[PDB]
């Protein structure tokens, strides 16, 4: 179909929803980081890190 | 399909005299010396010039008829200096012992002692172009013939001369044939490559490969049969190739494998000239000229069937690519700047091709043993090629600015582009800097490690090993290719990828190119700064009419200076600059490929050949320890070949000393105009006006300092022209000396 | 501020950090039919018909395209508004700064930065040389 | 070798900046009313002739000099 | 923020508000020429400094000028 | 007295290297007229000729003569670019004669230079050459 | 000073300061600087690469010394 | 050691004009009448009156290093 | 004719027409009369 979007509804932000930046596997991978997963205290993730 | 208007522009003196009349803003007459020079930038510029299309399109159409007339008398000029001021006769007979000469100065202030001797008693400029081994391939065998050549490119430039006449004052095409592609890509494929090369198929079977045959054989050139004569008498020309007596039959009905003694796939090498087999030549020519006529009807004209390339362009979308290639058909059949983007692009690729090519599969007799004509043609075929890829991200951008249309640019790939112009330049800036990192600082690191005395540190064969696994991977592919992936060829593609080492007078044609950790390194600062320069034009496009910075740099034009010290200073922001910048790194690119080249040919390819089959380098094998390092490069490379250049004072090749020092001062001359701006020098002017006001010859038209955009053009000219002519002068003094 | 967004298929030109930190700049105008607009950040938009609101970084890109508003198009929209658009929710309007496009003369507009004298009556650096004012402050 | 080159050198960082610091005098620190019609205002009043006259010298120096070397190469 | 000065000189013929790419600079009542008009800079906040009304200024030697001094988010042009 | 030029007639350095002066011209004796023409000036140890400006009149041939013969033809380029110039200011058009030459009004004042010192003298005495300071274009101090 | 009427610039901020030029008009409707001056050398004024300046300026009387 | 003394000679002149000229145009000149204004060290004068670049006297200390290391080179 | 005349008479044709003539001048000088570094 079309794969590169707006990047979350607007279009104006300058960004692009593609299959690298905004892809469910890429969303999934990148905020379960220990840099951006939820609820973990930074104390944990700077040691994961 | 032909439609042509009559007599639109007369034909009169009464524009010669009035220089500026094509700008609006220039018929008024001078007032400053930015006049004159704006006479100059803007000469050319007809979609500036006229805002209608079709009197642009005629006016290109006869410039690049007035343009094949410059050609052709320079190519006239050629052949008339083969016929009259050469010794080709004499290098024919002795190919191997007389040095090829086509130009004879005059005796005048001492610059007689550039006639040098070139053997036989001729005394002449040793000429570096490759005439004569491309004259030896067509088969010239007297200067009658050279000078028919030039008689006929005389005639040649005086029709070129009289059609661009013609199709603008006379019968000037209209619009409509000019955006007629289908019809002129089927013309050109067909036609232009396709007979062109048919033709040249026809000429090689019948007058090269008979005269080179009997050439190589022994026989003098004063023996040899007229190209006429083969045409006129079959029975020579059978007694050469047997399978020739019979005829045409053979091809129409499809016994092809008859014409297998002078339609070889032979590949390789012939060992008594070093050059490739006509036979193959004339083999790949046929070949060639097949698939062009087969190429030149894809597309429909008139009859129903073809292609139309806009139905081809509208097929292809995709899902990341949206629109796809929509609305490209409309850019470039009315965008002159789009489509001279592309042609810069791949013809600048092209002579790339060219010269990456004709040193490792040396197309002519006597080629590959003149170092000299291998090291300029290469180096001749990189510059022009490079200068090219600069001229498409001109046209890139001059499309960009004035030709672009986003009414009917919406979604497609062209909008596509604009619209992640921050994600492509942005990883193309990474990979500079990713490249450059790893492949200058492996040389700062070989450089840092070999001045500690740490050779084993070092990015090296002997050290920390960087091998092209890849390349030679397909080197070795390459090598045996003959049998298993060629069953047809008797011989690899060239021996640049291995195998045979080919000696033609004691001397090597072509040798294996065995790539190793400085290779390596090379490679990848050419990857480097090809990607820089692709960086800067590709900026140069994408930029061209808006930014972060500037958001409206399509109303100031393609060729603007800036837009004021504002924002902090929007210096250089046009995509005229970029162009100015590429033109740096263009050079800064292909000197560094010529380099290698030059390095590399001269320590692993070139040299003299032991009778036993062993071989000595010109410079002894020493880029696999010295070109890791810029030390080495500085050393075993500049100084040390350059001593050729500086020692050449008194001989033949003073002048290549005088062209040395030449090209040093133009440089240095360059920085000038790069490093100062013009306020400082308008203000200096004004004060020399005043005292030729205090003379009373302050002239009516008011001097004025250069403008920004042409204190950055003239700046860029010098460092391209001084640096250029220093390598020119480099490159063939140190070529002719060694062999 | 209100008004639907041009439809536009996104792009990496648009808006950073500083417009949800900062500043953020919004031009409003009301389109006759369904245009085609040239970004400021690279790439063509499509005009909704009615009103038009477009969020930009900078003043010059809502200006630049107010400037292609004015000159690029035969209808001629010239009724565009620009808005600075603060993250706390205050919109201050910009330009026009009185309704009037300010290369017309309008009455009640107060005289900000002239000066009643030449450029070359200014004073001298040496007079004022410990006093922070400049010669064409002072 | 050393020594003289670097007082050379040093000495050359030391007039380009006295000049510099010339530059910065008219700046910032001239005054045309209590230099009226003295030396340095005098200088200011025939500038044009200084500076095409140097324009002269060096001209007329680098068009023979550089051409007597481009001679004898 | 940089300081734009307009200065008596001025002719009124608007070039400098025309080349403002910044909504800088309007046109304001005055009787010093024959226009009747003197361009102001009530919006110096928003100068860029990039001097496209110093280049559309006809008279001589300049009727408007931009004064280079701190730099701002605004004015250094900066969408970051 | 130049003790440390030797004349090139006694001069050993150039005496050996006078026998192998290349012809510069077609001429097959270029290199033996060069000898003869250059062994009565005052050569250095490496045996070429030196040339001294200082002013002597037994060097006068060296510079003054290459001086008097530069100054006249350089003065008469001047005079004649200066002389075209003033004429042309008052037609009708001074700026397109720069650019388009009226030719025969070149030709008349390029004739009439070999009277420029003359011509410049007197030109210098009834004030036509020098401008005054008042009438001139000058920078804002 | 009439239109025709030959004056040097005393303005010493112009381009023209010590030149020669040619009273144009004379604006008689309180103008501050109300003599428009032609003259025979175009100023710098322009954009970087174009051809010519402008010819014309606007003075007042007592930046201007008569010449004919 | 004749000819090199005038190039010297060169090198000492005309990194003096470049430095007598910022010196004496600092003020200002015919393209910038107010560079007393803008200070020792300004950029330029934007792109108009025909482009400005290097106009400030700051930029003529800036040409002249290049010719005084020159001179001393 | 009279527009090639003045396409003749223009500046870049009249300064290659001079300085031909002017090196026509000077290489025929010192063709006949070669090597003089001094009177
Ligand atoms: C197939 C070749 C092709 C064609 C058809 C054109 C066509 C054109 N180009 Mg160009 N372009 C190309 C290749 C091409 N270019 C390449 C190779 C470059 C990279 C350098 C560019 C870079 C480029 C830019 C940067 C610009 C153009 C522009 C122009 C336009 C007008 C040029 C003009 O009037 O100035 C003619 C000016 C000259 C001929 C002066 C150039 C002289 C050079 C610097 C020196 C010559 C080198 C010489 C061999 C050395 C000896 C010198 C001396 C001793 C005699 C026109 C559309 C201009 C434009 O605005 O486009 C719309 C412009 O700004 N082009
Ligand atoms: C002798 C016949 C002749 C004459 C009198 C005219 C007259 C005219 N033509 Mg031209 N034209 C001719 C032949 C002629 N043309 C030929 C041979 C061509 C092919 C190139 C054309 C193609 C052509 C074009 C495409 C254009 C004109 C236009 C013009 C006008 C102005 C030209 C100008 O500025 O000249 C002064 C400039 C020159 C004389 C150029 C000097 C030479 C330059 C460097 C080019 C040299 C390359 C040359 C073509 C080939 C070299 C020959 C070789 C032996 C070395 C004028 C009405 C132009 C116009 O404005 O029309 C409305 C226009 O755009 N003509
Ligand atoms: C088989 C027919 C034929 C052939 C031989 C060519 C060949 C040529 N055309 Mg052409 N073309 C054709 C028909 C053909 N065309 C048709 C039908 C169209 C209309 C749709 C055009 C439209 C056209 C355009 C608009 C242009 C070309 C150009 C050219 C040249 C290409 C570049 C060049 O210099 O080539 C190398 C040159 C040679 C090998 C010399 C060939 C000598 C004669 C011509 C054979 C070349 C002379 C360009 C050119 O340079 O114009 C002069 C150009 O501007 N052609
Ligand atoms: C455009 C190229 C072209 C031209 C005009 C020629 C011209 C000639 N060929 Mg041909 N030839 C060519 C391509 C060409 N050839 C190629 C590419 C092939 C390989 C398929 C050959 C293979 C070939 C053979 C084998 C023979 C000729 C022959 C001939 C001659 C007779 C042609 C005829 O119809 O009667 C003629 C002079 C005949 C002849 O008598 O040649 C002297 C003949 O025996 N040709
Ligand atoms: C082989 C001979 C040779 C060459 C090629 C040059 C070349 C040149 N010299 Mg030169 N010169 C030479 C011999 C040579 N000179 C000798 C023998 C003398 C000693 C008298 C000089 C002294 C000399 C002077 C005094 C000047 C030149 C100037 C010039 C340059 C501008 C041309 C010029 O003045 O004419 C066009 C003429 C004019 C523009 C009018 C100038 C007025 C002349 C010099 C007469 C003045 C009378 C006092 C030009 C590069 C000028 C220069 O170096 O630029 C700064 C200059 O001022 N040279
Ligand atoms: C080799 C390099 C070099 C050359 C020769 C020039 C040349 C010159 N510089 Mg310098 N300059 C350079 C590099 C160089 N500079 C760099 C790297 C910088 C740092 C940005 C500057 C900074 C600079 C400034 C800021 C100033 C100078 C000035 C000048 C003049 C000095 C007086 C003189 O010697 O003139 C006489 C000698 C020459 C002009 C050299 C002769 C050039 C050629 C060989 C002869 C002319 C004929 C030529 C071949 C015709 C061209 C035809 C061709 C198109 C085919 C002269 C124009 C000063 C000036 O212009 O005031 C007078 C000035 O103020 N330059
Ligand atoms: C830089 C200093 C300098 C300058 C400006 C001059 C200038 C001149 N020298 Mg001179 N000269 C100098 C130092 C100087 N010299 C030195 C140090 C020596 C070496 C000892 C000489 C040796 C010399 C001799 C011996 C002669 C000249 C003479 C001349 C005059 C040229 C003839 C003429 O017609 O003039 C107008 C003139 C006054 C001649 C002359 O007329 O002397 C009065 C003369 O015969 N000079
Ligand atoms: C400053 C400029 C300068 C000066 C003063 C001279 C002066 C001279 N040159 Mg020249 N020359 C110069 C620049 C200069 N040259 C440059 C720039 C080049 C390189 C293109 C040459 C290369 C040159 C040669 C190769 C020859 C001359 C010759 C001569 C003599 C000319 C005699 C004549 O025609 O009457 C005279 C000694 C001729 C001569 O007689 O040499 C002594 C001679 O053969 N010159
Ligand atoms: C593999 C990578 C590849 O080149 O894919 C090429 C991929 C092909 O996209 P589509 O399938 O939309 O291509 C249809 C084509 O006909 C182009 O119009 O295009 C991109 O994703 C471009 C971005 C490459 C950026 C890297
Ligand atoms: C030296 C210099 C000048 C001064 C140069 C000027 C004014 C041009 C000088 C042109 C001379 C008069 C001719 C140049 C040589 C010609 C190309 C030769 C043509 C062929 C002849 C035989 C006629 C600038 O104007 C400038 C502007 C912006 C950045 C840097 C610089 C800069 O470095
Ligand atoms: S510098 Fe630019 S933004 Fe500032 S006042 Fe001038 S034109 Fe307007
Ligand atoms: S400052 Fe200049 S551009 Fe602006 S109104 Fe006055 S004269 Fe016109
Ligand atoms: S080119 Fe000169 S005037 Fe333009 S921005 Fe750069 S420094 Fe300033």
């Amino acid at each position: 179909n079309q794969v590169v979007q707006a990047y979350n509804g607007d279009p104006f932000v300058g960004h692009l929803s593609t299959p690298i930046s905004d892809s469910a596997f890429t969303r999934t991978f990148i905020g379960n980081l220990p840099a951006y997963r939820k609820g973990l205290s930074p104390i944990l993730r700077g040691l994961e890190v | 399909k032909v439609s042509v208007d009559n007599n639109p522009v007369p034909t009169s003196f009464e524009k010669w005299g009035k220089p500026g009349h094509f700008d609006r803003t220039l018929a008024r007459g001078p007032k400053t010396t930015t006049w004159i020079w704006n006479l100059h930038a803007n000469a050319h510029d007809f979609d500036s010039q006229t805002s209608d299309l079709e009197d642009v399109s005629r006016k290109i159409f006869s410039a690049h008829f007035g343009h094949l007339a410059v050609v052709f008398v320079w190519l006239s000029g050629m052949y008339f200096h083969g016929a009259k001021f050469s010794n080709y006769e004499g290098w024919l007979a002795d190919p191997t012992h007389i040095k090829p000469s086509a130009q004879v100065v005059w005796p005048i202030v001492g610059q007689g002692i550039l006639n040098g001797d070139v053997g036989g008693g001729f005394h002449g400029i040793q000429i570096t172009s490759g005439l004569f081994y491309l004259w030896r391939a067509s088969g010239f065998t007297d200067s009658y013939q050279l000078y028919c050549t030039a008689i006929g490119g005389l005639v040649m430039a005086a029709l070129m001369l009289f059609a661009g006449w013609f199709h603008y004052h006379v019968k000037a095409p209209k619009l409509e044939w000019f955006q007629n592609v289908e019809s002129m890509m089927n013309h050109h494929l067909a036609g232009l490559l396709g007979l062109g090369s048919l033709g040249w198929a026809g000429h090689q079977i019948h007058v090269s490969m008979p005269i080179n045959k009997l050439l190589d054989a022994g026989v003098a050139p004063k023996d040899i049969p007229l190209p006429h004569e083969f045409i006129l008498e079959p029975s020579k020309m059978a007694e050469l190739y047997p399978s020739f007596a019979q005829g045409l039959t053979p091809f129409f009905t499809l016994n092809w494998g008859v014409y297998s003694d002078f339609l070889t796939f032979k590949g390789g090498l012939n060992p008594v000239t070093g050059g490739l087999w006509l036979s193959d030549t004339a083999h790949h020519h046929l070949a060639i000229a097949v698939l062009f006529i087969i190429a030149g009807h894809m597309y429909r004209t008139n009859w129903g069937i073809g292609h139309s390339m806009k139905e081809i362009l509208e097929a292809h979308k995709g899902p990341f690519t949206g629109e796809g290639h929509k609305g490209l058909y409309e850019i470039l059949t009315t965008s002159w700047h789009a489509q001279l983007a592309i042609n810069l692009a791949l013809l600048g690729s092209l002579t790339i091709i060219v010269a990456q090519h004709m040193y490792a599969m040396p197309p002519y007799p006597y080629q590959a043993i003149d170092y000299a004509t291998q090291l300029s043609l290469f180096t001749h075929h990189m510059w022009i090629g490079g200068f090219l890829i600069v001229g498409a991200g001109a046209h890139g951008a001059i499309f960009m600015v004035r030709d672009y249309d986003p009414a009917k640019n919406v979604n497609n790939l062209l909008d596509r582009m604009l619209r992640h112009r921050d994600a492509i330049i942005s990883h193309l800036n990474w990979v500079c800097i990713f490249l450059g990192f790893h492949s200058f600082g492996l040389y700062i690191h070989n450089d840092t490690m070999r001045a500690l005395g740490r050779p084993q540190d070092m990015f090296s064969d002997t050290a920390i090993q960087l091998q092209p696994i890849f390349a030679q991977w397909v080197q070795h592919l390459h090598t045996l290719a003959p049998g298993a992936t060629a069953p047809n060829a008797l011989a690899t593609a060239s021996y640049a990828f291995g195998g045979e080492t080919i000696a033609v007078a004691g001397k090597v044609a072509m040798m294996p190119i065995t790539l190793g950790t400085a290779d390596f390194m090379v490679h990848h600062i050419h990857a480097f700064t090809i990607h820089v320069t692709a960086l800067i034009l590709l900026k140069g496009v994408l930029y061209a009419r808006s930014s972060r910075l500037v958001p409206d740099k399509a109303n100031l034009g393609f060729r603007f200076p800036c837009d004021g010290p504002g924002r902090g200073g929007t210096c250089q922001v046009s995509g005229w600059d970029h162009v100015f910048l590429g033109l740096f790194w263009m050079y800064n690119s292909l000197s560094i490929v010529i380099f290698h080249f030059s390095w590399k040919m001269q320590s692993d390819v070139w040299g003299t050949v032991s009778p036993d089959g062993s071989v000595t380098h010109v410079t002894l094998g020493n880029f696999a320890q010295s070109a890791i390092t810029i030390n080495g490069w500085l050393r075993d490379f500049l100084w040390a070949q350059a001593a050729n250049v500086i020692n050449s004072y008194g001989s033949a090749l003073s002048a290549y000393g005088i062209m040395f020092l030449a090209g040093h001062f133009v440089f240095a001359f360059s920085l000038m105009f790069l490093f100062s701006g013009r306020g400082y020098w308008q203000e200096l002017i004004e004060s020399i006006v005043w005292a030729h006001n205090k003379l009373n010859v302050a002239p009516a038209i008011q001097p004025r300092a250069l403008s920004i955009i042409q204190g950055r053009a003239v700046g860029v000219a010098h460092y391209l022209l001084g640096g250029i002519v220093t390598t020119w002068a480099f490159f063939l003094a140190r070529s002719l000396s060694i062999g | 501020l209100s008004g639907q967004p041009p439809k536009f298929g996104g792009s990496t030109g648009g808006l950073l950090s500083k417009a949800n930190r900062e500043e953020k700049y919004a031009i409003t105008w009301t389109s006759a039919s369904e245009q085609v607009f040239e970004m400021p950040t690279g790439g063509a938009a499509i005009m909704n018909e009615g009103e038009n609101l477009l969020y930009l970084a900078r003043k010059e890109q809502c200006l630049a395209l107010g400037t292609q508003l004015r000159t690029k198009f035969k209808p001629k929209i010239q009724d565009y508004k620009i808005y600075r658009v603060y993250p706390s929710g205050e919109v201050q309007y910009l330009h026009p700064a009185d309704g009037v496009f300010p290369e017309k003369v309008n009455e009640g507009r107060e005289a900000q930065g002239t000066k009643t004298r030449r450029i070359g009556q200014n004073p001298e650096p040496v007079t004022i040389k410990f006093s922070g004012k400049a010669p064409y402050e002072v | 070798a050393a020594l003289y080159t670097h007082h050379q050198y040093i000495a050359g960082f030391l007039m380009v900046g006295a000049f510099a610091h010339g530059a910065i005098f008219f700046v910032r620190d001239y005054d045309p009313v209590a230099n009226k019609d003295n030396v340095l205002a005098r200088m200011l009043e025939h500038k044009e002739a200084l500076i095409s006259h140097l324009s002269w010298v060096s001209l007329f120096l680098g068009f023979h000099t550089l051409g007597l070397y481009v001679h004898n190469d | 923020s940089h300081s734009v000065k307009i200065y008596d000189t001025c002719i009124g013929c608007t070039q400098c508000v025309r080349a403002c790419p910044l909504d800088v600079l309007e046109m304001v009542p005055w009787d010093g020429c024959k226009a009747a008009q003197i361009a102001s800079s009530p919006r110096t906040e928003d100068c860029v400094g990039c001097k496209r009304c110093e280049t559309a200024c006809p008279t001589d030697f300049l009727s408007i000028r931009v004064y280079l001094g701190a730099e701002t988010t605004r004015s250094m042009g900066l969408a970051y | 007295d130049f003790a440390n030029l030797t004349p090139c007639s006694e001069n050993p350095a150039y005496l050996a290297k006078s026998k192998n002066f290349l012809n510069t011209t077609n001429d097959p004796n270029s290199g033996k007229i060069r000898a003869e023409r250059y062994a009565s000036a005052l050569c250095g140890p490496e045996g070429y000729p030196h040339l001294i400006v200082d002013g002597r009149f037994t060097h006068a041939g060296d510079f003054l003569i290459p001086s008097i013969l530069f100054l006249y033809i350089a003065g008469w380029i001047g005079w004649v670019g200066r002389s075209y110039l003033i004429e042309i200011r008052e037609s009708k058009n001074p700026e397109m004669q720069e650019v388009v030459i009226n030719v025969p009004l070149a030709i008349k004042k390029m004739l009439g230079g070999f009277l420029w010192p003359l011509a410049a003298v007197g030109e210098y005495t009834s004030g036509k050459l020098v401008m005054k300071d008042s009438e001139i274009p000058t920078s804002p101090r | 000073l009439n239109r025709g009427d030959k004056v040097r610039i005393k303005r010493t901020e112009s381009y023209w300061y010590g030149d020669v030029g040619t009273v144009a008009s004379v604006e008689k409707s309180g103008i501050l600087y109300p003599v428009i001056v032609r003259f025979d050398r175009v100023n710098y004024n322009g954009f970087s690469g174009s051809a010519s300046g402008v010819n014309t300026n606007n003075f007042a009387e007592n930046e201007l010394e008569l010449v004919q | 050691d004749f000819l090199v003394h005038h190039a010297i000679a060169l090198g000492l002149h005309t990194t003096a004009l470049i430095l007598i000229k910022g010196a004496l145009d600092a003020r200002g000149s015919k393209l910038m009448p107010d560079k007393k204004d803008f200070g020792y060290s300004f950029p330029c004068d934007g792109p108009g009156r025909g482009g400005t670049c290097d106009i400030s006297a700051w930029d003529a200390f800036y040409l002249a290093m290049f010719w005084m290391l020159n001179t001393l080179g | 004719m009279d527009g090639l005349k003045s396409f003749l008479s223009t500046a870049p044709v009249m300064i290659m027409a001079l300085l031909t003539f002017t090196a026509g001048i000077l290489i025929e000088f010192n063709r006949f009369y070669p090597d003089l570094l001094f009177h």
